[PDB]
C-alpha cells in the first residue's frame, strides 16, 4: 500500500493521486 | 516535495497537498 | 487538541493523531 | 461534512472518529 510505496520506499506524484478522492 | 520517502504526518502532508479540495483517504495498514 | 476549530492541515493532523494504524479519509467537499 | 463540523464549528473526538478507517 502507501507506506510500503511512499514511506518504505521513493513516492511519486503518480502513487500519491490514486489516493486523492 | 513528493518524489522522496515520506512517512506519517510527512505523508498526510503531502497527500493533502496534492489533492487538494478533492481529499485523500490515508490507509496505512 | 480536537475540542477546537480545526481547518485544513490542521484537521488533517488532528485525523492523523486521533486515527493511528487505522488511517482515516479526509472529504472536504 | 467534517469541514462543517470540525472548521467552520467546533470539532469533537466523536465527530473526529467517524472518519477514520
Amino acid at each position: 500500500g502507501i507506506v510500503e510505496q511512499c514511506c518504505t520506499s521513493i513516492c511519486s506524484l503518480y502513487q500519491l493521486e490514486n489516493y486523492c478522492n | 516535495f513528493v518524489n522522496q520517502h515520506l512517512c506519517g504526518s510527512h505523508l498526510v502532508e503531502a497527500l493533502y497537498l496534492v489533492c487538494g479540495e478533492r481529499g485523500f483517504f490515508y490507509t496505512p495498514k
